[PDB]
């Protein structure tokens, strides 16, 4: 019974400050493991017992680190999997391995949606072109090696500042012969004019399309609103959240200031405050077309996928 | 099986990856003729595909079906075989035939996969000649109450739309629109028609006709003088060839642009369409799917010259038009179809379901 | 029976208190007419229903009252009847009706408790007419203890927003009534703008008091956010395309009129009881509301 | 004309009418067992789901079973149903429905041999005739059917209430 509580603990743990699991889907994958832990090894007698219980463990999970809500989508849907069976049982014996073969699923799909966004890859580019993209997300990168292997683009990869970490891509792709060039941020729009198409990752997709990412984009998804270039967000389709836009802006992620003022640098520091978000807010409006592991859609189509997925009572989670 | 047309010489760089088709060169020279390897309702759907006598949407639709049902109910079983399985796989190389011959729009693929669905939802407890007339019934029945009776509810609609004084616009020989306004003009509603038409597959003149021989003050002008008339139009009544996902409205080459101008001028489009064009890929700008037609048509006789003669002999030149663009569903204002009036950026979220 | 007295009790019942919106009133009068109909049938009351409606459009023009009266006798039969002897019909038809008004009752609480979360502490609530729901929502943003200041345009064709100026400082909040012809001014400091909404059409733009159009456009000229508050019974399947399309019956009540047309582009969130929702949520759930 | 001399049709009866509108809460369609009856059909939880109804003015014509879930004929209500009839009324229905169809054409084409002044000389002719032979029949509905079907054996069945000369003579002409 302990090892529950103590996996529990190792998990918030590493949630407010352990670095990886590094992509979403591991972070999923970690989660839905835990859960269906916490969903075998307990006692409820009633379903809603249950609901309870989980609703409490989701609750201090996402309370604990709210800049990152795969976690907290993923206790959603286990809930609205909870749901679906009490009411497919009451309109209670065995729910329990009912509730697990559902949960292995889920899971099954989650170990394919970077597949499926990989399959639905080539059907959006083309030859003679140039793409680009910002950050690193390992869903665009399966998505450009993917495409790569029938034709040879070239993609333009602009390297966040306060982590080069778009560089680790531009190293990444080099290795598929891929015309990979490396930009920084700043000069977004002075290329901007010369880039056919971009395709962003994510960290969220909120309840309106309004996505939620590596910072350096909002002058992104604004320098192709304004060329008209199309925003390819390449999101699969867990990372959804039943939140909306405008909530109390503790959203992005205030990390460490020395990423961008060294702390050698010296006296100035005295009143010289600092900032560093790595989360840019995205607005819809910008958002041209999202990709998931169920197709194409539209930034309209995203609240079809909310009330889809997530039961609408739990968003309070 | 079936041979493979030619290309007909330089593609577009950035359109190397679709076709270039040629209506001269038909692929009928090379066939058999008592068509055996090929049925005769194919042989001859696609050699008049390629002379263009099928035009439309709902016409290449009505065409397709009528000869598939001439394909069914002259069709026998082999030794030994459940219709859902010999009968799509007769069916499979017809439709590679016509895709071969003029790429097939999104009525033509909206029927053959309706159709695949209906072959393969056949029973074996349903005797061969009684479920195949099933199927018949079945393919009629369709084309009826989804696409006659589709565009007498749209038609029931719109006449909502168009009050006593406004001028329209519309786009070539889009038959749903001509049947709007023929249908909406007899009950009492009086307006004008501003028909708008490109090269040089000129096809207003079809809506213009259909207008003139219905009463209907109507005034024929090319697309590069669309920025003109958009002043008085109070209405711009599109042809949607193909819905999409996203609520992206693919139609005919014109279509985009003549919505930008329209927005610009602020006149609130309308494209109407059926509940059936809603092939659900995604395309977001308007490359990444449209054909070629044959473009040595392009030119035209001027005089005595004709600027292209020699449309080959001047190597690094290249031509092309496509045969379908795009309007983003910023512009469009109306989907107006048989579940009523919806906004393009809902199109999804009530045809998907 | 008749409207001798029908209209009578409507008017008397809505005028009874202001908080009280106008086309609940509507859906009362329409349950007291159930509970006096009188009659052996379902047909007539489907047609009843109707007459009570088009005798209730003309005392009152706003698209509320036609809203309430549709959807209400859509919503009334949707449990299948099946009818016993045109009394189990009438049993089942009041239940539906008395659950559809607790609904409505409850929608403007609801939309508070969902709307209170928006306005972020220190900013500039620019509404534009005296309107029940953005009053109970900034009732629950200063509740729970945010700040902001409040202008509220006049409304020329009655200045009544003095009325939503006044009743609101009643809840010391820093309120100023600025001039409905200032709206291209205040606008560079206005963080958002609610504005109380009397029906919505299906594309996703909103039917309201005639200064809106201009300040919603004056939202998308300096980026500003556009949130607008419908109560549940405040959809309408009309369509317009421009300020002319809406219905005659609508506008007027020399040629001035009195409602007018938000185009979609414009509003970036509506909140309704139906949680919050992108226009072309609207759209979906307007289409699945009437069914 | 009017296919039953009744003034309103049975309780619990079975009629086949014409689906031509879908309203809101029923579809107000219309049946001939009562010159033409205006039902309202209505709709039900499940087949309200024609929200997304292709073409929803489908039904726009088509004849379905019906049955008088209530009636008030003061001033002409009836309220039908579509789930308390099976293939066996559904059956009986048809039955009737063609009998009621072959009767009104045969009655029809011969009352047409006389070019009648005014509805009501219809009204009249059909009350006597085919009233008084329904009503010898011993069955209301069963009647005139069952006497167009026995004067393919003599044409002057009930010849004591000799009706006329042009009656036998297009019967007689168009129908044995």
């Amino acid at each position: 019974g302990s090892e529950l509580s103590e996996r529990i603990e190792s998990f918030v743990e590493t949630l407010k400050r352990g670095g990886g699991p590094r992509s979403s889907e591991e972070m999923a994958r970690e989660t839905l493991g835990l859960l269906r832990q916490i969903i075998t090894d307990h006692r409820w007698s009633n379903a809603g017992e249950l609901m309870e219980l989980i609703r409490r463990e989701g609750r201090r999970m996402t309370a604990a680190q709210p800049s990152e809500t795969t976690v907290g989508n993923m206790v959603r849907r286990v809930l609205k999997i909870i749901r679906e069976e009490y009411g497919r049982l009451h309109g209670y014996a065995q729910l329990q391995s009912n509730i697990i073969e559902a949960i292995n699923e889920l899971l099954v799909e989650l170990e394919g949606t970077m597949e499926n966004i990989a399959a639905q890859a080539l059907e959006h580019i083309h030859s003679n072109e140039v793409i680009m993209t910002i950050g690193f997300s390992r869903t665009v990168e399966a998505f450009l090696k993917e495409a790569a292997r029938k034709r040879k683009f070239h993609v333009i990869v602009a390297e966040c500042a306060p982590f080069c970490q778009g560089h680790e891509m531009a190293v990444n792709l080099s290795k598929a012969g891929i015309e990979t060039t490396v930009m920084t941020d700043a000069a977004i729009f002075a290329v901007m004019s010369r880039v056919n198409k971009v395709i962003i990752g994510t960290k969220t997709i909120l309840a309106n399309g309004a996505l939620r990412a590596v910072t350096g984009t909002h002058t992104l998804a604004l320098a192709a609103k304004h060329h008209s270039t199309p925003l390819i967000v390449c999101a699969p389709m867990f990372k959804l959240s039943p939140q909306f836009p405008n909530e109390e802006d503790s959203f992005h992620k205030f990390v460490a200031p020395e990423e961008v003022l060294p702390f050698t640098e010296g006296d100035i520091l005295e009143k010289v405050s600092v900032h560093c978000p790595v989360f840019d807010y995205v607005p819809p409006e910008l958002i041209t077309l999202f990709i998931s592991n169920i197709g194409g859609n539209a930034p309209s189509y995203i609240y079809r996928l909310m009330s889809e997925l997530y039961h609408p009572d739990d968003h309070v989670l | 099986q079936v041979p493979t047309r030619k290309d007909y010489g330089s593609k577009v760089s950035l359109f190397s990856h679709l076709p270039q088709y040629s209506r001269q060169n038909s692929l009928t020279q090379f066939m058999s003729i008592p068509s055996s390897v090929i049925h005769p309702a194919m042989v001859r759907l696609g050699l008049q595909y390629s002379q263009g006598l099928v035009s439309g949407s709902n016409a290449r639709c009505i065409a397709l079906l009528r000869a598939l049902q001439q394909v069914i109910q002259d069709y026998t079983t082999p030794p030994n075989e459940e219709l859902s399985r010999d009968l799509v796989n007769k069916l499979k190389p017809y439709m590679s035939f016509l895709t071969q011959c003029r790429p097939l729009s999104a009525s033509m693929h909206n029927a053959i996969k309706f159709l695949n669905k209906e072959i393969t939802s056949v029973g074996s407890s349903k005797r061969e000649e009684e479920a195949k007339s099933e199927l018949r019934a079945a393919i009629d029945r369709y084309v009826q109450e989804k696409i006659v009776l589709a565009a007498q509810a749209i038609s029931r609609f719109a006449y909502q739309k168009i009050s006593n004084g406004d001028v329209i616009l519309v786009y070539g020989c889009s038959s749903l629109v001509s049947r709007i306004l023929q249908e909406a003009w007899t009950e009492g509603r009086r307006f004008r028609v501003v028909v708008v038409d490109s090269r040089p597959w000129l096809e207003g003149r079809h809506t213009l006709r259909s207008l003139v021989h219905a009463g209907v003050p109507a005034s024929y002008l090319l697309i590069p003088a669309a920025s003109y008339v958009l002043p008085e139009v109070s209405k711009v009544l599109l042809g949607a060839h193909a819905l999409l996902a996203n609520g992206s409205v693919m139609s005919r080459v014109g279509t985009a642009q003549l919505a930008l101008v329209a927005r610009a001028h602020n006149v609130p489009v309308l494209v109407c369409c059926e509940t059936y064009k809603f092939c659900e890929r995604v395309q977001t700008d308007a490359f990444v799917s449209n054909e070629l037609d044959d473009p040595d048509d392009l030119q035209c006789k001027r005089g005595e010259h004709v600027a292209l003669a020699n449309w080959q002999n001047h190597a690094s030149l290249r031509l092309l038009n496509l045969v379908y663009d795009v309007t983003p569903p910023e512009l469009v204002d109306l989907v107006i179809t048989e579940l009523g009036m919806i906004p393009c950026s809902s199109v999804p979220v009530v045809l998907r379901v | 029976m008749d409207d001798k007295e029908l209209i009578e009790y409507f008017k008397s019942q809505m005028k009874e208190d202001p908080d009280m919106a106008s086309a609940v009133a509507a859906i009362r009068t329409l349950l007291e007419f159930l509970k006096r109909d009188k009659g052996e049938t379902i047909q007539g009351l489907r047609a009843n229903l109707t007459s009570a409606i088009e005798t209730l459009c003309g005392v009152d023009s706003s698209v509320a009252v036609s809203s309430g009266g549709e959807l209400f006798l859509r919503f009334i039969s949707l449990a299948s009847l099946e009818y016993s002897d045109y009394s189990k019909c009438k049993k089942i038809m009041i239940e539906r009706g008395e659950l559809f008004l607790r609904r409505i009752s409850l929608s403007r609480n609801k939309i508070a408790d969902l709307c209170h979360t928006f306005i972020k502490d220190g900013a500039t609530i620019l509404t534009h007419a005296y309107s029940r729901v953005v009053l109970r929502v900034l009732e629950a943003a200063v509740a729970a203890k945010k700040r902001f200041s409040v202008y509220v345009t006049e409304s020329q064709p009655d200045l009544s927003g003095k009325k939503m100026a006044k009743a609101l400082c009643h809840l010391n909040v820093p309120v100023t009534v600025v001039l409905d012809a200032a709206v291209g001014y205040i606008m560079e400091k206005a963080d958002l703008v609610i504005v109380g909404a009397e029906g919505v059409v299906e594309n996703g733009g909103i039917i309201n008091k005639i200064g809106t159009n201009q300040m919603a456009v004056c939202a998308k000229a300096q980026n500003k956010p556009f949130y607008v508050v419908a109560e549940s019974f405040k959809f309408v399947r009309l369509f317009p395309l421009n300020q002319q399309d809406v219905p005659d019956k609508f506008k007027y009540k020399e040629e001035h009129p009195w409602v007018d047309y938000t185009a979609p582009s414009l509003i970036t969130l509506l909140f309704t009881d139906l949680g919050v929702l992108t226009p072309s949520a609207v759209s979906d759930e307007l289409i699945k509301l009437y069914l | 004309c009017r296919f039953y001399q009744h003034k309103f049709p049975e309780v619990e009866d079975v009629v086949m009418v014409n689906v031509r509108s879908i309203a809101e809460m029923g579809a107000y369609v219309s049946l001939l067992e009562y010159n033409n009856i205006e039902g309202m059909i209505l709709l039900s939880e499940l087949s309200r789901r024609r929200i997304r109804s292709i073409n929803k003015l489908i039904r726009i014509g088509r004849n379905e079973c019906v049955v008088v879930i209530r009636v008030d004929k003061e001033k002409g209500y009836i309220d039908l149903s579509k789930r308390r009839v099976s293939p066996e009324e559904a059956i009986k229905c048809e039955d009737k429905f063609t009998k009621s169809k072959t009767v009104y054409s045969i009655l029809r084409h011969v009352a047409e041999v006389l070019e009648y002044t005014k509805d009501e000389q219809l009204e009249s002719l059909f009350q006597r005739t085919a009233w008084v032979f329904d009503d010898k029949y011993k069955r209301p509905g069963y009647g005139a059917y069952d006497a167009f079907k026995h004067a393919v054996s003599d044409p002057s069945i009930l010849d004591s209430l000799d009706l006329n000369e042009d009656e036998r003579e297009v019967l007689i002409n168009n129908i044995n």
